[PDB]
RNA sequence: CUCUGGCAUGUUGGAACAAUGUAGGUAAGGGAAGUCGGCAAGCCGGAUCCGUAACUUCGGGAUAAGGAUUGGCUCUAAGG
RNA sequence: CCGCCGCAGGUGCAGAUCUUGGUGGUAGUAGCAAAUAUUCAAACGAGAACUUUGAAGGCCGAAGUGGAGAAGGGUUCCAU
């Protein structure tokens, strides 16, 4: 909603910067398996439950 | 004579008998454009938007009965398209249909 | 082209609903690069965007 | 890349092949099945013919419920269709075949499409949603195809 | 039904118009003979003016029942 | 990695509506049928029934398919 607390808007900028995808260059480092980011939250398919 | 202009009647009604009320300006439009393909013996056949808003002037289903239209075989040289010749059908208000018959037109 | 923006954008500007919005359907290349409402305004004036009128819709029937 | 089966003459043949190709798999091998043996220009012309549905491909192994069409009679079956997605997939996979026999520098108007093999491709997985909360499997059936042309006089 | 505003027919399109369906409608003559059963459908329906029974806790029953009229146009009279 | 002499055991599967994983026939089948409706031309594009623009025919019909909010969502907003 457009009203929020305080902890609920801190706790929303968290989840927002969390859901991207790993940089390109991770994957040539040395011993890399992470292969994609799979903790990748979609807005309509999973929520938050706050 | 690769490039001919004809005037022409066509039975609007004939063509849409039976066709269901949703469906007979639309079948009115593809009537016409397979008309224009049998005469001519052409695909690639463009129709003038006023010849639509004349088919559709009395709404879906109240198709006119008759409609006055004058095919002209023109040359596709304009664009590197397969076909070399297209037909662009165009609409010609008439006060009566008695007695018009098929005629050609010189430039 | 794709021209939500500018239909979107002259409806704000001339405010009337996006149904009276008319884009001039030959010069659409000219409408594509306007991406501000600064430029939009100036295809208003220059004619490239108007305000179709209202539908009339008479009392002179019911008069 | 190993082709099902090894070309006769390899210095007079051609070879095209493709892998998760996102066409159903039982069409295509029924199209496949129409062209096979046919020269290129022939299996060409045929396979736009399909695309017109002035020919029609006969299904002989995958036909439960296909429908049975005029066009048939000239493969001496009585069910036919006119797969549009497959005879485009071959068509687009003959031009390929058609530009490595150039390079390789062999006369196009003599090959014949000697072996032509569809195979099934790994699943992707869609979902449908069924009637009390229930979700069922909405699969596709790409398949991985080959084929080898050969001159022949 | 239309204007302002909105939309593209509700996750597809083309062709045809078989049976059986789902939804709608009509049907000579008869009129519930159908069926467990008038189920379903149908009949009635607004308004104006008439006319309204048994019974009754006198409040109702009651829009009981039953009947007539109804458009368009041109006027007349009345009501500030 | 195995033979032979001994030692030891979580030691032999066809079944248990067995467990987990995989795969078929069904089958290119059922189906993609609730809420009237689309058509013409052009543009962009490798590609257009579906995108965009214009024109036409329609619908919502102010108890809206309109314009704004609360709760809930949490970036879905906007541009490329
Ligand atoms: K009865
Ligand atoms: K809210
Ligand atoms: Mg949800
Ligand atoms: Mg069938
Ligand atoms: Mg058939
Ligand atoms: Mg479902
Ligand atoms: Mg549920
Ligand atoms: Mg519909
Ligand atoms: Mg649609
Ligand atoms: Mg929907
Ligand atoms: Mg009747
Ligand atoms: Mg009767
Ligand atoms: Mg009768
Ligand atoms: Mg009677
Ligand atoms: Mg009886
Ligand atoms: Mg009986
Ligand atoms: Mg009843
Ligand atoms: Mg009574
Ligand atoms: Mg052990
Ligand atoms: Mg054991
Ligand atoms: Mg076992
Ligand atoms: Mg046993
Ligand atoms: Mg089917
Ligand atoms: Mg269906
Ligand atoms: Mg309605
Ligand atoms: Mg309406
Ligand atoms: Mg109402």
């Amino acid at each position: 909603s457009s009203h929020k607390t305080f902890r609920i808007k801190r706790f929303l900028a968290k989840k927002q910067k969390q859901n991207r995808p790993i940089p390109q260059w991770i994957r040539m480092k040395t011993g890399n398996k992470i292969r994609y980011n799979s903790k990748r939250r979609h807005w309509r398919r999973t929520k938050l439950g706050l | 004579n690769e490039v001919v202009t004809r005037e022409y009647t066509i039975n609007i009604h004939k063509r849409i008998h039976g066709v269901g009320f949703k469906k007979r300006a639309p079948r009115a439009l593809k009537e016409i454009r397979k008309f224009a393909m049998k005469e001519m013996g052409t695909p690639d056949v463009r129709i003038d938007t006023r010849l639509n808003k004349a088919v559709w002037a009395k709404g879906i289903r109240n198709v006119p009965y008759r409609i006055r239209v004058r095919l002209s075989r023109k040359r596709n040289e304009d664009e590197d398209s397969p076909n070399k010749l297209y037909t662009l059908v165009t609409y010609v208000p008439v006060t009566t249909f008695k007695n018009l018959q098929t005629v050609n037109v010189d430039e | 082209s794709m021209l939500r923006l500018q239909k979107r954008l002259a409806s704000s500007v001339l405010r009337c609903g996006k149904k009276k919005v008319w884009l001039d359907p030959n010069e659409t290349n000219e409408i594509a690069n306007a991406n501000s409402r600064q430029q939009i305004r100036k295809l208003i004036k220059d004619g490239l965007i108007i305000r179709k009128p209202v539908t009339v819709h008479s009392r002179a029937r019911c008069r | 890349v190993r082709y099902s089966l090894d070309p006769e003459n390899p210095t007079k043949s051609c070879k095209s092949r493709g892998s998760n190709l996102r066409v159903h798999f039982k069409n295509t091998r029924e199209t496949a099945q129409a062209i096979k043996g046919m020269h290129i220009r022939k299996a060409t012309k045929y396979l736009k013919d399909v695309t017109l549905q002035k020919q029609c491909v006969p299904f002989r192994r995958y036909n439960g419920g296909v429908g049975r069409c005029a066009q048939a009679k000239q493969w001496g079956w009585t069910q036919g269709r006119w797969p549009k997605k497959s005879a485009e997939f071959l068509l687009h996979m003959l031009k390929n075949a058609e530009s490595n026999a150039e390079l390789k520098g062999l006369d196009v108007d003599s090959l014949v499409i000697e072996h032509i093999q569809v195979n099934k491709a790994p699943k992707m997985r869609r979902r449908t949603y069924r009637a009390h909360g229930r979700i069922n499997p909405y699969m596709s059936s790409p398949c991985h195809i080959e084929m080898i042309l050969t001159e022949k006089e």
